[PDB]
């Protein structure tokens, strides 16, 4: 209850000892040095000082300028972003020596659960929870961690005893085989669950009138799902069937626009991709002509040519209202609606794209796409622009 | 919208352009906008001369204010000059037009949107009230000749004829000396003649110049009726050398010259301005030389001995040979304008938009 | 005991602009023997000051920026290393680090890297030539002079989520605390072999030799955070061996530090989460934001304002910090918010500022 | 040259001229001043004021004095009849009070012989005297070896028929006849400071746009100079060039009963390059690094840090599972992969990349974990999983 008083002023007079001790050595350092004093000017603006208290007589001096500096405009603090974001039995390990006995389900438990399939990561900043358990289901001395190993190896396999037998090593094909015989006994994306009934009227992918996608666990040969293109241009018009809708290009499924090719080199035929590959222009910040900060451009782009895409914090509706309306007083509101589910608030984090102003006469614009199901922002040119210029576009 | 930016820009364009020009420029703006101006007579000469101005206004909630202004022109030599307001004088309602008299420069009469039209002396300082018509108008003129005689018209049907001289310091209001109507329409200028008080001229929106006798004691027949134009017909002047020369300026976008030994025959149409002229005033120290301006925003003035003469194609690509100069220094209606009577090629123009030019040609134009 | 210090108000000036002071700073880098100095700071106007034994404030020098708008808010004295002159270090409203040098009389060098107003300036006990710098825009920064470059960025997404409104190091200058209108007292470190290595590079920095840009070391993850010591904003934090004290508008100051009693400073995880009051010092009237707490070079002592003038006094050679006894000093014309107080050197001359440009000054006898 | 440049050098240079042509139209059909005027350009006048000495406008009237001291070319063809011809007027006039019938009097013009299977001039012959006696007027035209009258002058002396040729018929008491009546410059464009286009003028000095015909050089470049000021002009003789650039300073604005305040004027009585900063740390960029060390690329060592200390907060794994889960994590972000089939040469990567991290902290039994818990999600094959097992621990081995 109150057992610490002593121990208190111990800890105490220990600081006092410490902190004296350090004032020393601080002391004899400083007392190596030897500085000069001040030396004034002998006594254009003036200014005097009185004394309140008699026997003191009103001293005045002449006043000096400053050289003046280049003032900039006001900005927070934030860090720099490529992606979004969102803010809303132990089982041993195997290489270890005290691993245990554990069946194939139970193993892979926390990989199967926290393995993220839309971006191959863990608990990666966007995908909050996982889709359901279903979708990763499928139709001698022996340790508990080899009897793991084993188990987990003959249910990918199905009792293909070389190619364990290839991977282990150290288990043999005859020894495998016996022990083998001794064991038999305008709304965001959101992956739905209905694999034995169809996709019907109760199904929320029709509720939220969007297309399916390759994450979601459905009948391949369903209807509803959005098969990719099939233009071998760069199919950056009208006529392509993924830019009449808001979707970009598919990796896997448009296989004819070239999308599925090596990574490595920039020079490729879609012009569409650029939101997933990431080629965007080398923007530079710059104190604006107009309010506060902007942003320049280096090389020139096109009309309708990607110049880059708003980053930021993803959250709720009622989030972004509370948040604005605190904002209220700052009178500074960066945010942009993205859809009904969620929306953007880039105001601590974001990029150089954010930095952009409003104006009644646009060059630049902004899209909402669905780039495998994330609603990202693409930041489109209206108009030719040229380097170093200013960049506009209506909120 | 797109329509003035095109005018402004022209305007601009003509600031760029302005100092290859004129000798002189003096733009100016005053605190309402005005529908008369003329130089005085008047000249006071201490490197710059001063010399003086009438202004009228066009107030709306605001006590209107008859301007008494001068102005620094140097004569021969300089960069210095300025606009400055000596006396103003309240005045009842707008002003549409004022005269001063010829023989007596400080007397200055001027008319009201009222009947009651009134004049003014300005060294005492209504100082003598004038009645008769029943409407406003723009019509006004003292008698260069005799002394006191003053004419004045109205959109009533009425043309009014005082003669102040009769009248004793006490009258303050004086009925018409007479009244003259023979017009069927709201007639639009008169204007005495020069070098004989006998008589005076006239045009009216009937497609009718009037030419009225004064010894002739029958107020109803003018002395010659002649159709001028095809449309209705705005404004004359008379010629200060001559005696039997005139010109008109008529709505149908054009300038005339008539003669008053025969009236019937048009001596020469100038058409250059594309809109309604509103005023035309011969030069005091050229006798061959005319000018005119309206709501076209461009003032034209034409030289009458380059008539009819060969040009180059180039040359003549740009207009025809007896057109001038065309001063495009406004940017809105040409109110009116004027010339000095001891300056050459010197002339005021005040547009409705707060526009007060004074400009004078380059001598390499005329020579 | 008894007060064992006979305060007397020697001298009490007042200035002929009548804006509201905003910090005050002793030349605690000069020398033992010499004339003392201090200087003080308005909204425009920097003021150096002597002292003597007589009370005489001989005037040293005054200057003033051409811009009236901008409002000063601390000041800071430090020696040079080559030279070996004295630098003033100045800032303000306008988002400007200035230095001068009162031997020329010039602003010889400035800096600027920030968005809004400077709150305070530090700089690290050991190696004179770092520069910390508390400013409102949501992040701190570390600068050095000699090079004429930044050094780091003790800020990020883990730093303060409001204003930052003071920092201090410690006596060593090893650890760096922070505070602000957040309601966070953060901790920060320069003893890693990261700061180390780029305080060395940023040493052997030169733009003339190379053509590249620093590469700054930004600092997104401190090393504890608590959101429990206080309520209300935090406008002062400093140092006391390995203790941390703060101040509130809650009217008390209080003496803590990170973990259990028995958990040593050096070994704190970022996870850490719990802490332990050690004492509290009480007072009252102190309502007002901006306000401010000092110290003597030995910290045998403590001193402090408040909203109407009495200010006061306490003991820190002494134990029992929860039961010390305290000291008050009034007088019947400081009719003003006292904002900071400052001592010498030595604990011999005290002098402090005010809202009605008034600066008081105490001695003891 | 891209097209896109190339497009906007010309709507660069079109929006500025598509002005000038609109105010060229203008200019010609509404000049604003004349161009003889000009001082600088004064060549264009071509005469003097000599006839104003011997002139007198009391006089103008007796000039005009001395001034004042249809050609209808009936012309016949040839007739259509199983020689000589000759035309006709007939008269009709108004009935007076006197006499009854109308006056008739037929007046020939004159014969002219043409063929059939010459001409008639008629120099304004109606007579009709204007004393409201000619009521109306005929035509006729006759011919031999076939007579009839066509409507040529209205009742308001109008033309009625047309010109070109015509045809008639005819009625005695077939035949008929025919009648036909009769009544070098260099434009060195430059923009960002970049030849977007050489160009050699067609013409010597016709200027492009306002196309003005002038002999002198110093004209044509005060011309350019003064009007058309969209752009600024600068030339120098060196066959000549004329170095075209925009003008990014120009007041393109308003630039000109209601009350405002009075002003005086007075002209004429006797005649990239700024600063940058950086992004994070907002110190002033230098021009010498500005396309080197491009910024926003390279992604923050924040993310990774937050990545570590995410997973490591997360309590319910393993030492070696959040080791391999942290590799795995920094191994993505490194590089990233947004196809399926690439994921195939990912883990091909891995182990090529951090296969002797995991040797050096005995993380091979989870990692094949995690190998086995991809292909649980159909990511990869089995047997691309055996060729990198087994390479891993070839390399490892
Ligand atoms: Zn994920
Ligand atoms: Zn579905
Ligand atoms: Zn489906
Ligand atoms: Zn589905
Ligand atoms: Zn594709
Ligand atoms: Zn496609
Ligand atoms: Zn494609």
């Amino acid at each position: 209850r109150l057992q610490a008083n002593m121990g208190a002023k111990a800890l105490y007079v220990a600081n006092f000892a410490k902190v004296q001790e350090k004032t020393q050595i601080l002391n004899e350092e400083w007392k190596k040095l030897r500085v000069q004093p001040v030396q004034s000017m002998k006594p254009l603006k003036k200014c005097t000082i009185e004394s309140i208290f008699p026997g003191f007589a009103s001293q005045h001096m002449l006043m000096r300028s400053l050289n003046t500096v280049a003032l900039v405009p006001i900005m927070y603090s934030w860090s720099p972003l490529q992606q979004n974001f969102m803010v809303e039995q132990c089982t041993p390990n195997i290489d270890g020596p005290n691993a245990k006995s554990v069946q194939r389900e139970q193993s892979l438990h926390s990989f199967h659960t926290l393995f993220c399939r839309r971006c191959f990561k863990y608990d990666c900043f966007l995908h909050p929870f996982h889709a359901t358990p279903n979708v990763y289901k499928r139709k001698v001395e022996w340790t508990g961690a080899e009897e793991s190993l084993f188990r987990v190896f003959h249910g990918t396999y199905f009792n293909n005893f070389c190619s364990i037998a290839r991977l282990l090593g150290t288990k043999t094909c005859k020894q495998v085989f016996q022990f083998a015989v001794k064991e038999s006994l305008v709304y965001n994306y959101q992956p739905c669950d209905h694999p034995d009934r169809p996709c019907d009227s109760t199904c929320p992918c029709i509720m939220t009138q969007n297309f399916c996608e390759k994450f979601c666990q459905c009948n391949p040969d369903c209807q509803n799902r959005f098969p990719g293109c099939r233009c071998k241009t760069q199919c950056n018009t009208k006529q392509c069937p993924c830019y009449l809708a808001v979707r970009e290009c598919d990796p896997d499924l448009c296989l004819t626009c070239g999308a599925s090719e090596h990574w490595d080199c920039k020079v490729v035929s879609c012009k569409n991709c650029s939101i997933q590959r990431g080629l965007k222009k080398h923007l530079l910040l710059a104190p604006s002509d107009v309010a506060g900060w902007g942003t320049f451009i280096k090389e020139s782009v096109q009309k309708n040519e990607f110049i880059s895409e708003y980053c930021g914090e993803l959250i709720s509706q009622d989030e972004a209202d509370r948040r604005g309306k605190v904002y209220d007083k700052y009178m500074s509101s960066f945010l942009f609606n993205l859809n009904n589910d969620f929306v953007v608030d880039a105001t601590r984090k974001g990029n150089k794209i954010r930095f952009a102003n409003h104006s009644v006469n646009p060059n630049c614009y902004a899209k909402v796409v669905m780039v495998n199901g994330d609603h990202r922002i693409g930041i489109f040119a209206k108009r030719a622009i040229q380097a170093g210029e200013e960049l506009f576009f209506d909120y | 919208a797109v329509e003035e930016r095109v005018i402004n820009e022209e305007y601009k364009i003509w600031k760029k352009n302005t100092p290859f020009l004129y000798d002189l420029v003096m733009t100016h703006a005053l605190e309402w906008p005005s529908l008369t101006a003329q130089w005085l007579p008047d000249v006071t000469r201490p490197d710059f001369s001063i010399h003086r101005l009438v202004l009228g206004t066009h107030t709306s909630d605001e006590q209107n204010h008859l301007v008494i202004a001068s102005v620094q022109l140097p004569n021969d030599d300089a960069v210095s000059g300025k606009i400055e307001i000596e006396i103003k004088i309240n005045h009842e309602g707008e002003v549409n037009r004022a005269r001063y008299m010829p023989q007596n420069p400080c007397i200055i009469a001027t008319k009201t949107p009222s009947s009651d039209v009134l004049v003014f002396d300005y060294t005492k300082h209504p100082d003598l009230r004038l009645r008769g018509h029943q409407k406003e108008g723009y019509g006004l003129s003292w008698n260069p000749n005799l002394s006191g005689h003053l004419l004045s018209a109205s959109d009533d049907h009425t043309i009014c004829l005082w003669d102040i001289s009769a009248v004793p310091k006490e009258g303050k209001v004086v009925d018409a000396k007479t009244i003259f109507t023979g017009h069927t329409a709201v007639v639009e200028d008169v204007s005495w003649h020069l070098l004989h008080e006998s008589l005076f001229g006239s045009v009216a929106d009937d497609q009718k110049l009037m030419i009225w006798d004064t010894r002739s004691n029958n107020t109803s027949k003018p002395s010659h009726s002649v159709d001028a134009h095809t449309a209705e017909v705005n404004c004359l002047s008379f010629n200060p050398y001559s005696e039997f020369i005139l010109a008109t300026g008529s709505a149908d976008k054009t300038v005339a010259l008539w003669d008053l030994r025969n009236l019937k025959l048009k001596l020469h149409s100038f058409e250059s301005h594309k809109d309604e002229i509103f005023q035309v005033q011969w030069s005091p120290h050229n006798e061959t030389i005319l000018a005119s301006s309206g709501t076209d925003r461009r003032l034209n003035v034409w030289d009458l001995s380059k008539i009819g003469e060969e040009q180059s194609p180039e040359d003549a690509e740009d207009g025809p040979p007896e057109l001038l100069f065309i001063h495009g220094g406004h940017t809105a209606k040409i109110s009116d304008f004027s010339w000095n009577p001891n300056e050459p090629w010197v002339i005021c123009s005040v547009s409705e938009d707060n526009i007060m030019q004074v400009w004078q040609m380059a001598e390499n134009i005329y020579n | 005991k008894k007060c064992k210090y006979s305060f007397k108000c020697v001298n009490s000036l007042k200035e002929d602009h009548n804006q509201p002071l905003f910090g005050v700073q002793f030349n605690w880098h000069s020398k033992e023997g010499d004339p003392l100095v201090f200087a003080t700071v308005g909204s425009n106007r920097v003021t150096l000051y002597e002292c003597h034994s007589q009370g005489e404030i001989r005037l040293l020098q005054s200057y003033v920026d051409a811009d009236a708008d901008e409002n000063f808010y601390t000041c800071a004295w430090t020696y040079d290393s080559n030279t070996s002159h004295p630098l003033l270090a100045v800032a303000g409203s306008r988002g400007i680090i200035r230095i001068i040098n009162p031997i020329t009389m010039q602003c010889i060098k400035h800096y600027v890297g920030h968005g809004n107003a400077i709150n305070e300036l530090k700089f690290h006990p050991r190696d004179p030539n770092l520069l910390l710098s508390v400013s409102k825009d949501h992040a701190l920064r570390l600068w050095n002079i000699q090079t004429d470059t930044l050094v780091a960025i003790f800020g990020g997404v883990e730093g303060h989520r409001d204003e930052v409104l003071s920092a201090d190091y410690d006596l060593l200058g090893e650890k760096i605390m922070s505070c602000g209108m957040d309601h966070s007292l953060k901790l920060w470190r320069i003893n890693s072999k990261r700061m180390m290595n780029a305080i060395k590079e940023s040493y052997d920095y030169n733009p003339n030799k190379t053509n590249r840009p620093f590469i700054s070391q930004k600092i997104h993850f401190p090393d504890f955070s608590t959101r429990d010591i206080h309520r209300n904003y935090v406008d002062c934090v400093r140092w006391l061996g390995d203790l941390i004290l703060s101040k509130s508008c809650e009217n008390a100051i209080v003496c803590w530090k990170p973990g259990k009693m028995e958990d040593d400073i050096d070994k704190i995880k970022p996870s850490e989460s719990n802490v332990t009051i050690l004492g509290r010092f009480d007072y009252s009237q102190c309502d007002i934001w901006y306000m401010r707490f000092s110290m003597d070079f030995w910290q045998k002592m403590l001193a402090l304002g408040n909203q109407v003038g009495k200010l006061y006094v306490w003991d820190l050679e002494v134990e029992d910090p929860h039961k010390a006894k305290c000291t008050t000093l009034t007088h019947h014309k400081c009719g003003a918010a006292i904002r900071q107080t400052s001592f010498s050197r030595d604990s011999s001359i005290l002098i402090a500022v005010c809202d009605d440009a008034s600066i008081w000054r105490w001695d003891r006898l | 040259h891209v097209q896109a440049d190339h497009e906007l050098f010309l709507q660069a240079f079109e929006k500025p001229t598509q002005i000038y042509r609109f105010l060229r139209t203008r200019n010609l059909i509404a000049p604003i001043f004349l161009h003889r005027t000009l001082t600088y350009m004064s060549h264009r006048n071509s005469r003097t004021n000599i006839k104003r000495k011997t002139f007198k406008v009391d006089d103008m009237l007796s000039k005009v004095e001395k001034m004042k001291g249809a050609h209808l070319q009936l012309t016949f063809t040839g007739f259509f009849h199983k020689v000589t011809l000759e035309v006709l007027l007939v008269k009709v006039c108004h009935k007076k009070r006197k006499d009854v019938s109308c006056p008739i009097r037929q007046v020939p013009t004159g014969k002219k012989q043409v063929p059939l299977n010459s001409l008639a001039v008629s120099s304004n012959e109606f007579e009709p005297s204007n004393s409201h006696m000619v009521k109306s007027y005929s035509l006729l035209f006759r011919v031999t070896r076939f007579v009839a009258q066509m409507t040529v002058f209205d009742k308001n002396r109008r033309l009625q028929l047309l010109d070109g040729e015509y045809e008639v018929a005819m009625q005695e008491m077939g035949p008929t006849l025919q009648f036909t009546l009769r009544w070098r410059i260099f434009y060195q464009f430059l923009y960002n400071n970049n030849t977007r286009q050489q160009t050699e003028a067609r013409d010597d000095l016709h200027c492009p746009w306002c196309t003005l015909n002038c002999r002198k050089l110093y004209s044509l470049l005060k011309h350019l100079k003064l009007c058309h000021s969209r752009f600024i002009f600068n030339y120098v003789y060196h066959p000549a060039r004329i170095d075209v650039s925009i003008n990014e300073c120009y007041d393109g604005s308003y630039a000109g009963p209601v009350k405002r305040t009075p002003i005086t004027h007075i002209l004429v009585c006797r005649p990239h390059n700024r600063l940058y900063f950086h992004s994070d740390t907002c110190l002033p960029l230098r021009p010498q690094e500005m396309e080197v060390d491009s910024e926003d690329e390279k992604d923050p060592e924040w993310l990774r840090e937050k990545t570590i200390t995410q997973i490591e907060e997360f309590s319910d794994v393993n030492e070696g599972e959040k080791e391999v889960m942290k590799l795995w994590n920094l191994h993505v972000m490194k590089h990233g992969f947004i196809a399926d089939n690439q994921m195939n040469h990912a883990c091909m990567l891995f182990v090529e990349n951090y296969g002797q991290k995991i040797i050096k902290k005995n993380l091979c039994r989870n990692f094949m974990l995690h190998l086995v818990s991809m292909h649980d999600f159909n990511l990869i094959s089995i047997m691309s999983i055996d060729k990198a097992v087994t390479k891993l621990r070839e390399m490892q081995q």
